[PDB]
């Protein structure tokens, strides 16, 4: 088994701006046949996984000149020379020279814009949900920048942390943002012994937690 | 247009079996090697198993080697995976690749086809109303299995302004919400539902956002 | 890959 190792983890850049991946094999990946067979993926959100270079540095014809690669022996170089919106994703190496193939871990792009503070709602339990004996209280948290985003719920005044899942979306093609839900779910009875439901978003884009809030009363 | 399309791909047993295929067009599919090449939930690519245009011959992957088997029917354009004593870690998605010898790499993956190896059983959603210039609604998705669902806001006349999350797995079930947002004159004036369905269980459900 | 070259 080769392994293959990619730095860094996450990369975010800047439309129009250069960016690079490394990528280094436990081995030398120089064939036999005096070949090296290093190549280089990306799989964009939601997408087939497309290649981008073989063969060290040779460009798949559907890709853009912007992308190069090159190394040799165990170290090996993606370079982009100029960011585009559409490099959003995952980036891959693999090696086809050792058996079995193997793959990188993957290097997460993500595209740089302007700070956006989340839009946040708060939703009580309905009734109907209420009959099956548990009560989920949602909050949503649309359209932010950047995704480093801290959520905590309190009842009554105390911070409650679980019963908590949260659930975030990739990067919206569209704007570059992200969304993310965070749902609180209790007993009913649990539910109906406290009045105040807070949701406490924590972001770069205020000096303090942007709140929502209900009462089981109104 | 070299297009690769995987089928089969579903809930399964742990210690049972299911057979993929991966439709293939665009190009003389006879003349290529294949693989099949998966990806699990932490986004980690595995190779699977290989054949080539040739022979017969076939690879597999120190974990699935004596469980599954690779095979095609150049007949059909069609490559198969038979895969057998499934396990949890078998859950994945499987994607068929094509080999190009002319440029000395696998080149072209499909869409992929979803296997989830597991004894817990199939379950219909429970559908709930999230009711409060814009204004935002949505709807929570919970309790079924397995994936996917699909939501749509008014029949899908109702596009913009839309989020579905993707599912959270709490206790052998999926739970998802998604949000919609409209002009605050729009509604409760005039109606707005979230429309559910979960083809594994035959479940269609309308939600119909009422004011609390 | 390899195993398409042996």
């Amino acid at each position: 088994y080769v392994v293959m190792t990619q730095t860094p983890l996450t990369l975010s850049v800047t439309i129009g701006q250069p960016a690079s991946i490394s990528c280094k094999s436990s081995q030398s990946l120089l064939d036999s046949d005096g070949k090296t067979y290093l190549n280089w993926l990306l799989q964009r959100p939601g997408q087939s996984p497309k290649r981008l270079i073989y063969l060290v540095s040779k460009l798949d014809s559907g890709v853009p000149d912007r992308f190069t690669g090159s190394g040799s022996g165990t170290d090996f170089t993606l370079k982009i020379s100029r960011i585009e919106a559409e490099d959003l994703g995952l980036y891959y190496c693999w090696q086809g020279t050792h058996f079995p193939r193997t793959f990188g871990g993957g290097t997460k792009l993500e595209i740089k814009r302007a700070d956006a503070a989340p839009t946040v709602s708060i939703f009580p339990p309905s009734s109907e949900q209420l009959t099956s004996g548990g009560a989920s209280v949602v909050c949503f948290l649309n359209n932010f920048y950047p995704k480093d985003i801290n959520v905590k719920w309190k009842i009554d005044g105390s911070e409650r942390q679980n019963g908590v899942l949260n659930s975030w979306t990739d990067q919206d093609s569209k704007d570059s943002t992200y969304s993310m839900s965070s749902t609180l779910t209790l007993t009913k009875d649990e539910y109906e012994r406290h009045n105040s439901y807070t949701c406490e978003a924590t972001h770069k884009t205020s000096t303090s937690p942007i709140v929502k809030s209900f009462n089981r009363n109104e | 247009e070299v297009k690769l399309v995987e089928s089969g791909g579903g809930l399964v047993k742990p210690g049972a079996s299911l057979k993929l295929s991966c439709a293939a067009s665009g190009f003389t599919f006879s003349n290529y090697g294949m693989s099949w090449v998966r990806q699990n939930s932490d986004k980690r690519l595995e190779w699977v198993a290989s054949i080539r245009s040739g022979g017969g011959r076939t690879y597999y992957s120190d974990n699935v080697k004596g469980r599954f088997t690779i095979s095609r029917e150049n007949a059909k354009n069609t490559l198969y995976l038979q895969m057998s004593s499934l396990k949890s870690e078998d859950t994945a998605l499987y994607y068929c690749v094509r080999y190009d010898h002319y440029s000395g790499s696998s080149d072209y993956w499909g869409q992929g086809t979803t296997v989830t190896v597991s004894s817990a059983k199939t379950t219909p959603p429970s559908v709930y109303p999230l009711a409060p210039s814009m204004v935002t609604l949505g709807c929570l998705v919970k309790g079924y299995f397995p994936e996917p669902v699909t939501v749509t806001w008014n029949s899908g006349s109702l596009s913009s302004g839309v989020h579905t999350f993707p599912a959270v797995l709490q206790s052998d079930l999926y739970t998802l919400s998604s949000s919609v947002t409209v002009p605050s004159s729009t509604w409760p004036s005039e109606t707005v539902t979230c429309n559910v369905a979960h083809p594994a269980s035959s479940t269609k459900v309308d939600k119909k956002i009422v004011p609390r | 890959d390899a195993e398409f070259r042996h």
